């Protein structure tokens, strides 16, 4: 379990996310995904 | 798009029947979230690839702060991976168990959360059909996050017919073999709200039969301490006729939420 994920580490990093939150919507939203019919075939 | 190697994997946050969840950190943002991994060579041997494909858009399109965001997904070779919001507090069920029955300040948030979270589903005419307080995890405050989508559906036009959720969450309606509508979240958010308070769900009983029968009879037995508002609201919502239940908007506005909840928005981009 890297240093990140545990103990006052992650909730020092779990408080700032939530008062400091992201654009997912760009961020992550805006990110191309893989079709759901293809899903099940090549990647 | 995004690859495993795009996230630093922390530890293991639960086992499933198709893979495992994982607290992960996106490295470029440094940005916490949860990961679950499917393999695909399982999901194809069970044969639910298009029971999961619809979760998957169902829940990929929902933005509600109590419900559990899906921010992206991806696949390799073997793997179907979800890049979801992770709840710091974990799963509701846990919790529940842990105090035995919440109080009504914690009932009546968590109440008023539901409620808020199903309008904006039923807005988009998703019904969700099986909640109960192990489909529910709590975000950094404590905040309800509607996290399973497996037996909700989008129902734009037909009423439903499939009987689905869980026994002692059923509405008179699917086990009388009847169609049924949005309604039915209305009947298992005042089971989930009796449950809340009472530790058990309402029609708790050794047989399918009995509970069955407890269920389309509605008999329903309020324990000694309980507040006349919790038991009013309650009683609201566990209807027999669907059409007569207390409408989503009419739960967030029961004075007996008003007058409980504590919810707290959590803060926005
Ligand atoms: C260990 O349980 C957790 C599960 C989480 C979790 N679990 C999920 C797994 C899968 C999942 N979605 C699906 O499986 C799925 C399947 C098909 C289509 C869409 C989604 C949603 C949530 N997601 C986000 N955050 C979580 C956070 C969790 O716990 C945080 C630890 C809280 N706490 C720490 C100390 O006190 C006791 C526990």
């Amino acid at each position: 379990i890297p240093a990140w994920a545990s103990g006052n580490l992650l909730t020092q990093a779990i408080r700032q996310q939530y008062y400091k939150p992201i654009d997912v919507d760009r961020m992550y939203g805006t990110i191309d995904s893989p079709k759901l019919e293809e899903l099940f075939n090549k990647s | 798009k995004f690859t495993i190697d795009d996230f630093d994997i922390g530890r293991p946050l639960g086992k499933g029947k198709f893979g495992n969840v994982y607290l992960a950190r996106e490295k470029q943002n440094k940005f916490i979230m949860a990961l679950k991994v499917l393999f695909k060579s399982q999901l194809e041997k069970e044969g639910v690839e298009h029971q999961l494909r619809r979760e998957i858009e169902i829940q990929s399109h929902l933005r509600h702060p109590n419900i559990l965001r899906m921010y992206n997904y991806f696949h390799d070779r073997k793997r179907i991976y979800l890049m979801l919001e992770f709840a710091p507090r974990g799963e509701l069920y846990k919790e529940l168990q842990k105090h035995g029955r919440f109080d009504e300040q914690r009932s009546a948030t968590f109440m008023e959360e539901l409620a808020d979270a199903l309008h904006y589903c039923h807005e988009r005419k998703v019904i969700h059909r099986d909640i109960k307080p192990e489909n529910l995890l709590m975000g950094y405050k404590g905040e309800l996050k509607i996290a399973d989508f497996g037996w909700s559906v989008h129902a734009p036009s037909l009423r439903r017919r499939t009987m689905c959720g869980t026994l002692d969450y059923l509405p008179p309606e699917m086990i009388e073999g009847k169609t049924h509508d949005e309604k039915v979240d209305l009947w298992c958010a005042g089971v989930l709200c009796y449950e809340f308070l009472v530790g058990m769900p309402p029609f708790d009983s050794p047989s399918h039969t009995e509970t069955h029968r407890r269920i389309v009879n509605v008999d329903l037995k309020f324990p000694p301490f309980l507040s006349d508002g919790s038991k009013d609201l309650i009683s609201k919502l566990l209807r027999y006729h669907p059409p007569q239940r207390l409408p989503l908007k009419g739960v967030m506005e029961h004075p007996w939420v008003k007058a409980n909840s504590r919810r707290v928005l959590p803060p926005v981009y």
